[PDB]
């Protein structure tokens, strides 16, 4: 027999009344949200680095202004998520240290280097595109503060995703060298973006409880499939290709069938051994350590 | 028209180059709130750069903000030496920001009374942002100056290290004077009372000392820069230099 | 011919990019004797870059060392990830130098037995210089490692921080293997015994620890670089990009 | 009456027997050479910075290799001069600290920024050219160790001066933009190079004793005049101009007559208030402070 607390919780979840910070919740539910919301917030912060890498080199003042606005928004999104996470009883400073220590994760996608300006428009298009599919699907996540953060974030982010696509379209309609730059960025970012949705439904330890507790409303594979169905037409509009020999339309099912993800690479990456993992964490650790005197100054001044 | 073009370009260049510096801070700040703040300021300044530069291109009858930003070399750039200074530590960035914001506030306040309507309108937008910047930079001046011993010492060193470049803020040349006599430009010499009233008070409230070294460095407005500008432009312009004449 | 071209270019790029890094040290060293030493090494490496790159251009039937150095982007550059690492503190520079010198000694020793005569001759010149470099870098490894506590700690951190990039030193691809099977190139996998015998002993004598992290980073040879390379090329290539096709 | 020591010294100077480290010398003679040789050595070190500024940006591998060799030689020349200076009883470390502290000078010319690649060839041509005229004129300076250092240095340096000129000739024979770059560098470096010879004969506090003691063999103005006579034909070979409206040939005297130097600027510069003074000293001070742990490691290791 479930306790009455446990039973009432299940009933609330079933009737889709949002869970709020003062409501009882299973401890494993509290903890998985601290894990998920915290690492969602971590991703915003680390995610400023690949795009930030091109702020000083962006080819036009317009594209530079757009990128600056986008990175500013990501910082803002981090802040929203940390506040949401804190309603669960965690401390932003604690989970942030856990990120720096490698004890909490951030999105796999931010371990990939920006090797060209095309990469920036491709991140705005494919990477924010993948994030948005996942985030819109979390607008009815069962925990109220998380659901409302998703709404606020998606309202802001879809704008930047559109700007990313338009930067890609400039390249697609530009010189041969620009087109080649775009294709190469797509070749390097396509599969990493697909990985943002998470492991397969067969290899997803958190899915069982998350789906039961209506934290996750669609399976990793369901969201990834929708992203592919939605995104392939956009690749076509750019006159570009997807680096996937197995990608094809299946009229029988009405979906794009696509090739197998490299799960060995995926596992390497989320475990700290991808292309930029060390550099991303080194950069955030450096920011933290070298900023210490500033934070201590602020604290010391506030008390006076 | 050439004088007005050069004057307008100077203002744009100040904002372009300072914006570039702020951009380098992205993701590297002591706090997420500071990352946000610096990106915000950098974005405001780039906005102003785009406005001034666009007007300069219109005045010259050719080019645009991108031909101006990406196809001039360091001998044509006309920014203040102050804005090309390296970011250094957070106090260095705050000192540079505070000196410039105090100046922008004093300048744009007066420049919105320009007899040139486009200059007036640009300044009218810019002043609202500069006021925000000054609250931030002065706020941090006080926090660091009157924080810990360590932060106090870094804020003083930062102030001392940039001081020599403050002379250019009140430097007038024949372009400044001729346009100022037509009621178009602000004669920078007449900005000193306002800037000093702001900056001396801020430094004092921060519990710091006004440097006694007489400021002596100018040349930026004439395209005679420190050795910092060339490597900034190399980075800023690479892609345009490699793939010129394209749309992005 | 394409494989030989790519192989030769890889060797040139390693030397070009490392030489660039060393150049940044000019005037900034802890001692005048070290400034001299680093400029010397940078000059040797640039020499080797010019040789390898010139041969690559001859093999390709077009271009020269300058078209190769200044008109390729970071996706075409084929240097080891190790050589594009920032200079960091003096231990970082010494760690990077020692790892590369140990490798160059092991490589050029074998590459002077190449069935390609030009590759053999280039290697024969290069090995004499690499031997000098290794004496310097190993000498400094021991001095820092077995100096003070502070210098000991910095030398260990420097070693740890670069370790992951050592995997690329023994990475073989189809270009390596095909050419090695023709007795033209050295299969990098067969360099590990020699490199490890050198480097493990040096680290040990330096009173330091071989990192236990299994090295895992490659990609440089395929034009898949860290984020350090793009800004290096922006700086290195600016003038050629601005004023292409000229004589200097 | 001079003492017998003093009298014997004057007689040695008159007969041009070189003074050597073990010989008696007036204390004011010892000190002015420590001053002059020390600041000559300081100049080599600081002088690596303006040229060094372009090592990573040089337009061809050939010009880059040449510049690297040149800067390496300057370091070597510094070392020669410090050894020479030390034969007089000073310590390299002490006079080096005095340089860092602003208590000793280095050549005015190194306070000017390198704003273009043309500046590098112009430094090799005009700046090394000026140094060489001065240094060849010091090959019969009365103090043996100094005289022999000048010989060694001039043998190496004239080669690099020629390479500087050839880099300038590439520009002079190149595109319109290259030519304009060269002219601009000349416009900015011409007068500073003239200042390398020192103040006028009327305003030169050290000249009286230096000339008497055969430390200086030609007056500042004599050397400057020879440089101008030698260099003007070289400007002409490049098809370039000198930024001097008063420059003209005077058939009556067989010299180029040239305009007045800006002595107000000269005084500003040698007193720490030129264009790059602060930056040059900051760079050397930073090198010294940040290199401290390295030097202490070397010392600690040597003792073990
Ligand atoms: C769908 C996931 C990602 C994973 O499903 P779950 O049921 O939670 O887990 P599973 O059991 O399926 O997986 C097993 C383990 O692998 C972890 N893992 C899996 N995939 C990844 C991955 N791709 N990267 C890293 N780790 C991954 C997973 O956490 C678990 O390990 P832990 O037990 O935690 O140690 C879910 O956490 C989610 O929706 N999060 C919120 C969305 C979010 O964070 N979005 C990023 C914001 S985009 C943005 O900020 C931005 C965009 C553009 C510009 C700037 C900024
Ligand atoms: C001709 C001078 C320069 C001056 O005559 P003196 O009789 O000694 O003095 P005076 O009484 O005429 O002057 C009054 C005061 O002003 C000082 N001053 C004057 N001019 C300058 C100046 N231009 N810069 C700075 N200071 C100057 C003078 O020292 C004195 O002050 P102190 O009493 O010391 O506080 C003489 O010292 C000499 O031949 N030195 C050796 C040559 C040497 O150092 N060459 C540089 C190497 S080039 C190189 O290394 C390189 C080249 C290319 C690439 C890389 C590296």
């Amino acid at each position: 027999m479930r306790s009455t607390q446990e039973e009432r919780f299940e009933q609330r979840i079933a009737q889709e009344t949002a869970i709020e910070p003062q409501d009882w919740m299973p401890d494993a539910y509290r903890k998985t949200l601290i894990r998920q919301i915290g690492q969602h917030a971590h991703s915003e912060i680390v995610g400023m680095l690949p795009e930030g890498n091109w702020i000083t080199r962006a080819p036009t003042l317009r594209r530079k202004a757009i990128l600056l606005a986008k990175v500013q928004d990501e910082a803002g999104h981090g802040l929203y998520l940390y506040s949401a996470a804190e309603t669960l009883g965690c401390a932003r400073e604690d989970i942030y240290q856990k990120m720096l220590d490698g004890r909490m994760k951030y999105s796999s996608i931010f371990n990939y280097p920006t090797l060209s300006w095309a990469d920036i428009g491709v991140i705005g298009w494919l990477v924010d595109g993948a994030a948005i599919v996942n985030q819109v699907a979390l607008c009815r996540t069962s925990y109220g503060p998380y659901a409302r953060a998703m709404v606020k974030i998606c309202k802001e982010e879809s704008f930047h995703q559109r700007q990313g696509f338009e930067a890609c379209m400039a390249l697609a309609q530009g010189s041969e060298a620009q087109k080649q730059m775009l294709q190469d960025a797509i070749n390097r970012f396509w599969w990493p973006a697909l990985m943002m949705f998470g492991p397969n439904d067969d290899n997803s330890p958190n899915s069982a409880r998350s789906l039961t507790w209506k934290i996750k409303r669609f399976t990793n594979d369901e969201l990834r499939q929708r992203f592919v169905d939605n995104t392939v037409p956009q690749v076509e509009m750019l006159g570009m290709t997807v680096p996937d020999p197995d990608l094809h339309f299946d009229t029988e099912s009405g979906h794009y069938r696509f090739g197998e993800i490299d799960w060995q690479e995926f596992n390497e990456v989320i475990n700290g051994r991808g292309i930029c993992n060390q550099e991303r964490l080194d950069a955030k650790r450096k920011a933290w350590e070298e900023g210490t005197w500033v934070r201590e100054a602020a604290l010391a001044h506030a008390q006076k | 028209s050439n004088q007005l073009t050069a004057y307008t370009l100077r203002l744009g260049d100040n904002c372009l180059v300072l914006s570039q510096r702020l951009g380098e801070w992205c993701g590297h700040a002591p706090e997420l709130e500071i990352d946000l703040a610096l990106a915000n300021i950098g974005l405001d300044l780039l906005g102003q750069a785009r406005n001034f530069l666009s007007y300069a291109a219109e005045l010259a009858g050719e080019g645009d903000e991108d031909t101006l930003a990406f196809t001039r070399d360091e001998r044509q750039f006309s920014n203040l030496l102050l804005v090309e200074q390296p970011n250094g530590n957070f106090a260095d960035t705050i000192a540079r920001q505070y000196f410039i914001d105090a100046w922008h506030v004093a300048l744009f306040t007066r420049l919105m009374e320009s007899r040139d309507p486009q200059l007036a309108a640009i300044s009218a937008k810019a002043i609202k942002e500069a006021r925000y910047h000054l609250r931030f930079s002065r706020g941090w001046l006080e926090r660091l100056g009157n924080g810990t011993d360590v932060s106090g010492q870094k804020m003083q060193q930062a102030i001392n290290k940039l001081w020599r470049f403050t002379a250019e803020l009140f430097d007038a040349d024949e372009i400044d004077i001729a346009l100022s006599e037509e009621g178009i430009a602000v004669d920078p010499r007449t900005l000193r009372a306002a800037w000093e009233a702001e900056v001396f008070a801020g430094i004092n409230e921060a519990t710091l000392n006004v440097p006694q070294e007489q400021a002596y460095r100018t040349g930026g407005k004439k395209g005679l820069h420190t050795e910092h500008l060339g490597p900034m432009l190399a980075e800023m312009q690479y892609l345009q230099r490699v793939l010129p004449g394209q749309q992005w």
